[PDB]
């Protein structure tokens, strides 16, 4: 437990010793867990010291204890990572991912990590100092079963850094360059490395359908959904934000992902105990909905409306909102003979009890899917019955408070529906 | 995310 003053005074002798020595001290520091001191380290202008020592070759464990206090200053706020960059370590780290010394290679490469996790700006500059390169041979084995568990999930977890955040994404050649030892490591057994893998995918898969055709295309859906139904939530988590995402895109990937059989796996995931769960699930749903007819088809052969009608009817409100979107998407694309499908699910009862929340877009949501589904009933002729279903469930009380609301298009589609069918 | 070493919708 050495002062900073300490620290320093080692640090600065001509004592290769000493100095090791001062350098663990600092690595210890900075390594419990209570407020480590970073900024008090900092302050006294040790990164330099730390850079430099990364650098000899000749006395490896000042290379792992100045690597390890160097991470543990780059774990911090953005300002510290920025300092740390500053000293120049971004090229040491990558020198020190070739090294003989597997803990010191490892330490480098959570360094790295570090580093890129901080934004897109010292993301793409690890990138431009060659780090993909190294990095990616370090996982150039036939069975990545014969790396040490600590040291693969430390990997995956950088390359996951370098394949997040946005405004800009990572460059396309990266993720080119990446994407394969990416699918191997999906296809790996150690559940961290598969959610961390799964995670990477997701961010892969988040922006313009350009992107999400680069993942698709190296056939990672089916494995996706394979780990979408998985038992340890944090593997579920991202394998369900990689398929919202990917089902974002055009209706070839979204058929890409129904072909796999995700949607077999959505009773569970529209009925899951975590809220977060059910929400990206029915968010995925909602994406799924607005999609082609044969599409909407497949989620009804599936029997999933009885699950959107329960999510409609009980869960968090913004899960309530998911399927409210959900819903008006169906209606929308949907034909006559699946919107009267929808309602005899039992759609209407609980679409207009949310009818009383407060909050505007989902009241137009719902009044947009209201308009669709009493379209498809003038199409049938049927609209007197479903005003009568409407009116029952005290329906038409809530549209006629919504005439008087506070939004113009909330009032002026609650007016048209009252004196179009009511 | 950082680690300290110790011892149709595009939005929802």
């Amino acid at each position: 437990n050495w002062s900073v003053e300490d620290i320093v005074k080692g640090i600065n002798s001509n004592n290769l010793e000493s100095q090791l020595q001062a350098t663990q001290a600092a690595r210890k520091l900075l390594s419990r867990e209570k407020q480590p001191p970073i900024d008090n380290i900092i302050r006294a202008g040790l990164i330099p010291k730390f850079v430099s020592f990364l650098g000899k070759t000749d006395c490896s464990p000042i290379q792992f204890e100045s690597a390890w206090a160097l991470t543990n200053i780059a774990s911090g706020t953005s300002e510290q990572t920025k300092a740390v960059v500053d000293g120049g370590a971004i090229p040491a780290f990558i020198s020190l991912l070739a090294s003989p010394h597997a803990h010191i290679s490892e330490q480098a490469v959570w360094a790295l990590g570090n580093i890129a996790g901080d934004g897109s700006a010292f993301r793409d500059l690890v990138i431009k100092h060659g780090a993909i390169d190294p990095l990616l041979a370090l996982l150039a084995v036939p069975d990545l079963s014969t790396l040490a568990c600590g040291y693969l999930r430390n990997l995956t977890w950088t390359l996951s850094n370098l394949c997040r955040n946005k405004n800009p994404a990572p460059p396309l050649d990266a993720v080119e360059q990446i994407l394969p030892t990416l699918v191997r490591l999906l296809h790996h057994n150690d559940p961290e490395v598969l959610a961390d893998s799964c995670w990477a995918i997701s961010y892969l898969t988040d922006g313009p359908n350009e992107r999400i055709e680069m993942v698709v295309k190296k056939g990672v859906v089916p494995q996706l959904v394979k780990l979408l139904g998985a038992t340890e939530l944090p593997i579920v988590t991202p394998a369900l934000r990689a398929i919202g995402n990917i089902v974002t895109g055009t209706d070839e990937q979204t058929q890409k992902v129904i072909d796999a059989g995700a949607l077999a796996v959505f009773p569970s995931l529209l009925t899951n105990p975590k809220t977060n769960i059910q929400k990206e699930a029915t968010w995925t749903m909602s994406n799924i909905t607005a999609g082609r007819q044969d599409q909407i088809q497949q989620v009804v052969n599936h029997g999933l409306v009885p699950f959107l009608v329960g999510v409609l009817s009980k869960a968090d409100f913004k899960t309530q909102k998911e399927a409210a979107w959900a819903i008006t998407n169906y209606t929308s694309g949907g034909t006559v003979e699946q919107i009267v499908y929808l309602v005899h699910c039992g759609i209407i009862e609980p679409l207009m009890n949310l009818l009383s929340a407060k909050d505007t877009k989902i009241i137009q949501v719902i009044l947009d899917a209201i308009s669709n589904i009493f379209q498809a009933a003038e199409k049938l002729g049927e609209t007197e019955k479903l005003s009568i279903m409407i009116e029952e469930c005290g329906g038409l009380d809530k549209i006629e408070a919504l005439q008087r609301h506070e939004n113009e298009s909330v009032y002026k589609a609650s007016l048209n529906l009252i004196e179009k069918y009511f | 995310e950082k680690r300290r070493k110790f011892l149709k919708r595009k939005v929802w």
